[PDB]
């Protein structure tokens, strides 16, 4: 399989489904690499898969991407710890890549599930920027035919909070716009805070667009709870010190304007994945248990 | 005078070289005294003359030793004794009503007296200073209580004594390091019958969870409430800050100097490497940047209150008592 | 004077120069209106002086016009308390006003004077938007032969911060924009926050840009110092509980935008004004000296 058909499928599979998140098209393009790769040896199998990842994360510089990446190779690594034949492990390896689509695609869902009943009625939710994770947590909510006022911040370097509030709009939810620098002044009207992840790190905090660590602080001076929505396969082992530690490939590329922001575990209530309801602590657990 | 100019050097020197007074009620005494000669001895036409030389010797004085802030507190509060004699004498602070409502050299030949005679009820006022402090020590201090000192502070080992008389307390004393001082501390309350402790700086964070309250002294009062105290009192008030242990400071007023934390690498008294590193080490002193620094900055929001001779105050009241004590005019000096 | 041609002078004396503060001109417009009034009585005075700060209030809502009006009432009441005959009151008042027009003129330079000193070689001053006061602090700050850098935040409503950063670089002073929602990224960068203020209030903290409350907010998490630079007559007795409690008149007309927003004094290590360095506490009791 070529760079280019790689580039192109990958770029197929985000623009057919906007729905469907950049992890799950990575993952995708990597398992349709997988499907036809004709080899022989599951150590050039490896390095080839690597490659395909570097390749993949340079054509998009988010984190979940390489999330998607090192958990791929992590279930690689796995399978072929199950079987030695090549072919074998072949065969168990796509329909384990195929069940482990299914079980990713439906994630979502399983969120929206667990965490609409933290909304109460007549509640005032806050969240950052777009995120169709939250979109869908607040579907579920209002199914359960419950009445809430969403916050949202414009996102200024680009309005993807407007396009939030025009997709809560669509279902008449009460929504209203506020500025990056209006956040502060906010906090006390709303009663909690919900926002996605692009990326959960070892220590149980976060990365997300730039604009998270101002909220999680500020919900923190405020008492307020701070719920993070996110999936399983963004779960990075990285353990950033502070935020000049985020790896420079994730700020930039995607004066000096950095696209994300780390946020510590001990500014973040709950973590609500399609493994459950977790506290931060759990997430490292999890890690730990992954690799032996 | 030629004496006069002999017990300024002798100052002077005596502030350059070290040492000197070792309680800093006996150099204030001492600066209060060479102001008051120097005063009486040189001949002054009029206030602004005496002002300007009053400020030449105040700035030799503070360059002897800047660490040392009492003798610029005192040369500024005989400035301000000035300005107020002048002023009643001879006519009738910034603010919004001085805003909205809105001269020195004029000789009147009986100024001298009055300046005089208020630098003498300075003097009085600056004797009983200890003990006025010390007479508040049964408002603060409880039965069974667990105070907390470092070093050794001679107005905390009096507060501790006068209160021993009537209530039976622990005192839990950290030595000082390099001049384990704490020691003196600890043997000095032990022979009045305390139950004392002696510990190291390392164990501090680790016994605050079992004290009531900290009781320390400090060297300078800064205009904001901050404190230049013996160094360890800010990781001291950091860990009593950490359990919400309520932290006293009893320093007297002179102690009081209207400069502001903006000053650096001069705040700090660092002396040889020998206290914390031998000579006997040998080469590796080669390669070894070893420093020594005598005092630490304390921010004002770790300090609870200020016990001094005319009562309790919080640091954020600091301000006035500034402005009750120094000339605006009189702070570069 | 007519209310048109008192409009008039105040845009006027406003735009002739760019660099005198709205408080200022609207005092200086005051004290015009003050010198040709053909009265008689101090009591029509003080009615006809409401209304022009009535008038110049409604023209443009910031907090500093409000402050400057009620600073000038006071100051025309004292006035009146210490000569009861109007005739006599009159000129006192105008030279009065003239001392303190040349006064709150000299206030930006004491103030930058006083404030210059606080600023290191090679620290980094995090501001939030354009402010004047703090242009000439750094400027004389530069004049001391300092190096420092600066990083401003571009401040969406109206991008002043990019006015503040190019007037920064006429000087050639090193500088960096960044974000609103980059402010948490950039704390542990800076060593210290120098903001402006658009009014003082009674407790000691502060009314200022929207921006003002989050960047507080985050440098007390990071233990960073916090200094205001602040004229006299910007002290308000105001007391707003949180930030719902500002009027309404100061945060509109200057989806839901508020164009100001308040600070605690807790959140505030110095304010630099041009009665000194004060501590938050200091401003209250200024206030309660200024009324009996």
């Amino acid at each position: 399989m070529d760079d280019k058909e790689l580039i192109e499928y990958f770029k197929s599979q985000m623009k057919e489904d906007p729905d469907m998140a950049s992890a799950v098209a990575a993952i995708r393009t990597l398992l349709e690499f997988l499907k036809r790769d004709k080899g022989e040896t599951i150590q050039g199998l490896r390095a080839n898969l690597t490659s395909a990842i570097e390749t993949l994360c340079g054509v998009d510089s988010s984190v979940a991407v390489s999330s998607g990446g090192e958990l791929f190779l992590r279930f690689i690594s796995l399978a072929s710890l199950e079987y030695s034949d090549y072919s074998k492990c072949k065969k168990i390896m796509i329909e384990r890549g195929e069940l482990f689509l299914r079980r990713i695609s439906l994630s979502r869902n399983k969120i929206a599930d667990l965490c609409h009943t933290f909304i109460k009625d007549g509640a005032t939710i806050l969240t950052h920027a777009y995120s169709r994770v939250v979109l869908r947590v607040l579907e579920a909510a209002v199914a359960a035919k419950k009445r809430f006022s969403v916050y949202v911040t414009e996102s200024q370097p680009d309005l993807s909070g407007k396009k939030m509030a025009k997709a809560l709009c669509h279902l008449n939810v009460p929504v209203t716009v506020v500025l990056d620098a209006a956040v502060g002044y906010i906090m006390e009207k709303a009663d909690l805070v919900i926002v996605g992840a692009e990326g959960v790190v070892e220590n149980g905090g976060i990365i997300n667009k730039i604009g998270t660590n101002q909220m999680a602080v500020c919900a923190k001076a405020q008492n307020k709870p701070f719920y993070v929505v996110a999936e399983s396969f963004k779960f990075v082992r990285l353990f950033p010190l502070n935020q000049q530690d985020v790896p420079d490939k994730f700020k930039y590329k995607a004066e000096e304007h950095p696209w994300v922001d780390y946020t510590a575990p001990s500014l973040i209530t709950l973590l609500f994945t399609d493994l459950g309801v977790l506290t931060p602590s759990a997430v490292s657990d999890e890690l730990i248990k992954l690799y032996l | 005078g030629s004496e006069l100019s002999e017990r300024i050097e002798s100052f002077v020197e005596t502030l350059k070289r070290g040492g000197g007074p070792r309680s800093s009620e006996e150099m204030a005494r001492e600066t209060l005294g060479l102001l008051r000669q120097i005063i009486t001895d040189h001949r002054w036409s009029n206030a602004g003359e005496l002002m300007e030389l009053i400020r030449r010797e105040g700035r030799r004085m503070t360059a002897a030793q800047p660490s040392e802030t009492t003798v610029g507190n005192m040369v500024r509060r005989v400035l301000k004794i000035i300005r107020e004699e002048y002023g009643r004498l001879h006519g009738r602070q910034e603010s919004l009503h001085k805003l909205l409502t809105s001269d020195f050299s004029f000789h009147y030949a009986q100024l001298q007296s009055n300046i005089i005679e208020a630098i003498n009820e300075l003097l009085v006022e600056l004797e009983g200073t200890m003990e006025n402090i010390a007479a508040q020590a049964l408002e603060h201090i409880h039965s069974n209580e667990v105070i907390m000192t470092i070093g050794f502070s001679r107005t905390v080992e009096a507060f501790l004594k006068e209160a021993a008389r009537k209530r039976k307390f622990h005192v839990i004393v950290a030595e000082c390091a390099p001049f384990c001082q704490g020691h003196e501390m600890a043997v000095n309350l032990s022979k009045a019958g305390i139950e004392t402790t002696v510990m190291t700086d390392a164990a501090i964070f680790a016994v605050m969870s079992r004290v009531n309250k900290v009781i320390i002294g400090t060297k300078t009062i800064l205009a904001n409430g901050a404190l230049r105290a013996v160094t360890g009192t800010h990781t001291l008030a950091l860990a009593a800050k950490h359990h919400s242990t309520p932290l006293i400071v009893c320093a007297p007023m002179f102690k009081l100097s209207p400069q502001f934390p903006n000053e650096e690498d001069s705040f700090h008294k660092f002396v040889a490497p020998e206290e914390v590193l031998p000579f006997t080490e040998g080469d590796i002193l080669e390669k070894v940047s070893v420093h020594c620094p005598v005092f630490d900055y304390v921010p004002p929001e770790l300090i609870t209150l200020f016990i001094s001779n005319i009562g309790g105050n919080a640091p954020s009241y600091i301000y006035r008592l500034m402005s009750e004590l120094y000339h605006p005019d009189d702070h570069v000096l």
